[PDB]
């Protein structure tokens, strides 16, 4: 451990490596024209040596000693030894997809999970706990700038908090990734962060202050609550959060901790009721079954099986590494530090108890009729006691809905449909109520003034099977890469603006314009969806032609389903910045206008249980798409008041492994996340930017006449008479105020040229020191 | 290929010629492996490829037994002559330059003995140590610029 990671403790050969280490793991033979990529079928890219480049093929022999033969265009060059493990990967020489997949699985081999790429921090899974958070590394975080440190996700909220304060300005901190990638995890650092860095405010006791401790306390219990509710064991992760979150935190004067408000999003209403066979439902029902608090059970007139009940015993019912019975301790818990009282919660379990039983209601076909009956009454008596209900009015609004004086008639498959429908939408109004309450919580007497947004939302990714769900968070993140892309792009314009290069562009924005135009603008995807929910006597087909008759020729984006035999049902393909989708449009109509039995609603706005009363209290009925877009704009103007700063959650394979890199999940992830696209909009301007002095005491090795030797030289002219004297394209650099600007791949050119020169003249100072050791034993021979 | 030396040099190289014939019998006729040391006398300084370019390519048997007259030996010393490309002082100042990490203007011992003795055209162990005669400071330490000063009027 060198001084310079002294203060890091324990933590430093986790940060970075030692010079000694790094300079005997760098040293190998390397030759700038034999080391490449080629691509490979299994593991995406291979590195090789070049044997032979014969007829437009190279032949080369790859890591593993195979021989392989690739088209020259397929080739791709090494980053030298000196790059290895770089912690910034904007600093590399070749930037395409290899370089980037290889420096950060060479890091993650090390067990250094973090690396930056230009704005980006990067982090990749590690399945292992790495003494990398501790106090004694949040001590050697502060005050420090990104480039004073090795990478890390303290580096971002230690810097995050210092802009705001220095620049004055809201912050928002932007953490996607797909499940089981790590945003969780990071999310929850960065607020704890946050807690221990921030300054003390107004602590005394406001009128209506309800909560145990501190604001610092409160917001950290936020997360077991939200947990308890939105969080459930998935096939890629055994606590995934089923909603999107953005909580801003914010700050009165001089980064005094001052009150908390979270949005939540898309929470998974489906997974109430239903389980795929691997998966279980939210962690709650699990914990009450625990028996750990056994007055629950009685309370909820349950057993303690979860086997027992339909709604919560489709797939899984157990997790390794969650104890339920803790996590009840935990959540209970959490809701007494947030203030919640003893009716709010027992209303919350009693809610919770009633959607089992209601998934237990059976139904029956009365005899010669087509009209449902219950099939016993028993499960139906337990929910109407706990959601404060009349039992036979709750069956007979099931059974005979009300609709516009006329009695409907409904059979077996639609009441069960229908009380699915209700137990989901008690479900989401709770989580929606729980949310409102924390945030009633999280507030003191320090007046707002700054703050700081921390975004957990699903980064884009293309499943096998792709719905209305898919197409709403792939919305999200179209718009999220056109903040990231808006946001390089006025950097990169204040860049050359400030260094006076003539450089002209669209913002990289606009790249992504054309397919959120798409989805969004009147007549769009969204507003055909909308549209076509007005009519009742619409279908997926009449949505399906519509979509078809108004984008099938003059929206490019929009196109016919790519199906194959394999991947299921698709009828029509999108063309998003991170790659084709497929969507199929089946119940996309009934998924937007989430059709409720409005007889059993009157019923819950007139129940005895006062939280039941107040969630239906101001239900309508006669969209999800029209909520979820006002909810995308509020958080867009919300981080376009801001100075955003990007995390990039990397899961590198599926099977929960430590230090095992799967290349081409971590490729996919690579062009979704935004990582390629930054590189990509980059290149469209001048990446690579040298000193003047700097490229003086590097390049003039190549026409040291241009640069004659003197004791003072203007450095501007001088590297503008080296670059014109050279053989070379001279439309690919242009002349800045302090530094000289690049396009991309002249800098790995220049280097070439530059070892080609060394080696030309090493070999001319041995060829005039032969001269003399020649001329040593004539003067010695004559003599 | 024409030969542009006059006659009054022709018999100075001639002259050099017979020094390097290490024959009893006096044929006037040496090795094509010392063949270069030849060059090298005449004030001239090739590299080992350029040496053994203008031999036709030779194998290592044929430099050690492979004999050679000086009718066959001037139209070789005619394209050695014609080279200009030697690399100026600055050139050789810059080489060193990269290898001098501190910036000061003294590139360390060590450094130096692995750098001739590795990259490009390598130096013999004895030929780095031979080189290295008038050593280096007390640290050592060389300092480059004043050492391209002393192999090049050597
Ligand atoms: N930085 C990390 N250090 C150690 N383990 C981690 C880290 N990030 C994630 N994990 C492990 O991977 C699991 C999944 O991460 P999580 O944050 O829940 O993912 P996501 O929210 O992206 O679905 C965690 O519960 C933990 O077991
Ligand atoms: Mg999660």
């Amino acid at each position: 451990v060198d001084a310079e990671m002294a203060a890091f403790g324990e933590a430093a050969p986790y940060l970075r490596k030692s010079e000694k280490e790094r300079l005997e793991a760098q040293t190998r033979p390397f030759d700038l024209k034999k080391d490449v990529f080629v691509p490979d079928d299994k593991e995406e890219f291979v590195k090789a040596t070049i044997l032979s480049r014969e007829g437009g093929k190279v032949t080369a022999e790859t890591e593993h000693g195979k021989t392989v033969t690739v088209k020259e265009d397929q080739v791709l060059q090494q980053n030298p030894p000196k790059f290895d493990k770089i912690e910034d990967m904007a600093m590399l020489t070749f930037l395409h997809e290899p370089a980037v997949l290889y420096n950060l699985k060479e890091r993650y081999a090390s067990w250094m999970i973090y690396t930056y790429s230009g704005l980006f921090c990067v982090t990749i899974n590690p399945y292992k706990w790495l003494p990398v958070y501790n106090a004694e590394v949040v001590a050697a975080y502060r005050g420090k700038k990104r480039s004073e440190a090795p990478p890390h996700i303290f580096s971002i909220s230690d810097n995050a908090y210092q802009y705001m304060l220095t620049d004055r300005e809201n912050q928002s901190i932007l953490i996607t990734g797909e499940s089981g990638a790590g945003k969780t995890v990071n999310t929850k650092r960065v607020i704890q962060y946050f807690a221990v860095i921030a300054a003390i405010g107004d602590r005394s006791k406001k009128e209506q202050a309800t909560g145990k401790g501190t604001l610092e306390d409160q917001i950290i219990q936020a997360n077991p609550a939200l947990e308890a509710f939105g969080n459930a064991k998935t096939v890629r992760n055994d606590n995934s959060s089923r909603f999107g979150k953005f909580i801003r935190i914010h700050f009165g004067a001089t980064g005094k901790l001052a009150s908390a408000d979270i949005e939540t999003y898309l929470l998974e209403k489906s997974r109430v009721i239903f389980q795929l066979k691997a998966e279980r439902d939210y962690h709650i029902f699990y914990q009450i079954l625990s028996n750990k608090k056994p007055e629950l059970l009685d309370m909820l007139l349950i057993t303690n099986n979860p086997y027992d009940y339909a709604f919560i015993s489709q797939g899984e019912t157990t997790v390794a590494s969650i104890d339920d019975a803790e996590e009840l301790m935990a959540t209970d818990n959490a809701f007494d530090v947030l203030g919640f009282t003893t009716e709010e919660k027992n209303s919350m379990y009693k809610l919770t108890g009633a959607i089992m039983h209601f998934g237990n209601m059976k139904f029956k076909l009365k005899q010669r009729e087509e009209q449902a009956e219950p099939d016993g009454t028993e499960e139906a008596d337990k929910s109407a006691y706990l959601m404060g209900l009349n039992s036979a009015d709750l069956l007979k609004g099931l059974c005979h809905p009300r609709v516009k004086y006329v009695t409907k008639g409904q059979n077996v498959q639609q009441v069960v449909y229908a009380k699915g429908a209700l137990a989901k939408a008690v479900y989401e109004r709770m989580f929606n109520w729980m949310v409102t309450r924390i945030n009633a919580t999280l507030e003191t007497k320090q007046p707002r003034q700054y703050f700081i947004g921390v975004l957990d939302i699903a980064g884009f990714e293309i499943f096998d099977f792709n719905s209305f769900e898919q197409l709403c968070i792939n919305f999200t993140n179209e718009k999220l890469q056109q903040f990231f892309n808006h946001h390089m792009f006025v950097l990169e314009q204040e860049e050359y603006k400030k260094e006076g290069i003539e450089w002209e562009f669209i913002d990289f924005g606009m790249d992504l314009q054309a397919c959120i135009d798409l989805i969004e603008k009147p007549m769009g995807i969204m507003s055909i969806l909308e549209e076509e929910c007005m009519f009742p006597k619409a279908t997926d087909m009449t949505f399906k032609a519509k979509l078809f008759d108004n984008h099938l020729g003059k929206s490019s984006n929009f196109q016919k389903p790519r199906n194959i035999k394999g991947k299921p049902e698709a009828h029509f393909s999108l063309i998003h910045y991170a790659g084709t989708v497929d969507y199929n449009i089946i119940g996309w109509l009934q998924k937007n206008k989430d059709p409720l039995n409005e007889t059993v609603v009157d019923l819950y706005k007139k129940s005895s249980l006062k939280m039941l009363s107040s969630l239906f209290a101001n239900y309508a009925g006669f969209t999800v798409s029209a909520l979820h877009r006002e909810n995308l704009n509020k958080l867009m103007t919300n981080l376009r008041s801001t100075h955003p700063h990007f995390v990039r959650c990397i899961i590198p394979n599926e099977t929960k492994s430590p230090g095992v890199i799967d290349n081409p999940l971590v490729m996919h992830q690579l062009r979704c996340n935004g990582v390629l696209e930054g590189i990509r909009i980059c290149r469209k301007g001048f990446p690579n930017r040298i000193l003047y002095g700097d490229f003086r005491q590097r390049y003039r090795i190549l026409n040291p006449a241009a640069i004659p030797e003197g004791q003072f030289i203007d450095s501007r002219k001088g590297a503008e008479k080296l670059l014109g004297s050279l053989d070379i394209d001279h439309n690919q650099y242009k002349f800045g105020h302090t530094k000289v600007f690049f396009k991309a791949g002249l800098l790995g050119l220049l280097e070439e040229m530059r070892d080609e020169r060394l080696s030309r003249i090493i070999t001319r100072i041995q060829a005039q020191s032969r001269g003399v050791l020649s001329r040593m034993e004539f003067k010695k021979l004559l003599e | 290929i024409k030969i542009e030396f006059t006659p009054e040099q022709i018999e100075e190289f001639k002259e050099a010629f017979t020094l390097f014939d290490r024959t009893p019998k006096c044929e006037m006729k040496i090795t094509y492996g010392q063949c270069g040391d030849v060059l090298r006398a005449l004030g001239q300084n090739p590299t080992q490829a350029e040496v053994l370019r203008v031999l036709g390519k030779p194998k290592q048997e044929e430099l050690n037994s492979k004999m050679m007259d000086f009718d066959t030996f001037l139209p070789m010393l005619q394209h050695i002559s014609k080279n200009k490309d030697t690399g100026t002082y600055e050139d050789f100042v810059e080489g060193l330059r990269v290898f001098d990490k501190e910036g000061n203007g003294t590139v360390m011992g060590a450094e130096l003995r692995h750098v001739l003795a590795t990259l490009g055209e390598k130096l013999t162990e004895d030929e780095v140590e031979k080189l290295m005669a008038g050593q280096e400071d007390s640290n050592g330490c060389i300092n480059y610029e004043a050492f391209v000063k002393h192999i090049m009027a050597g």
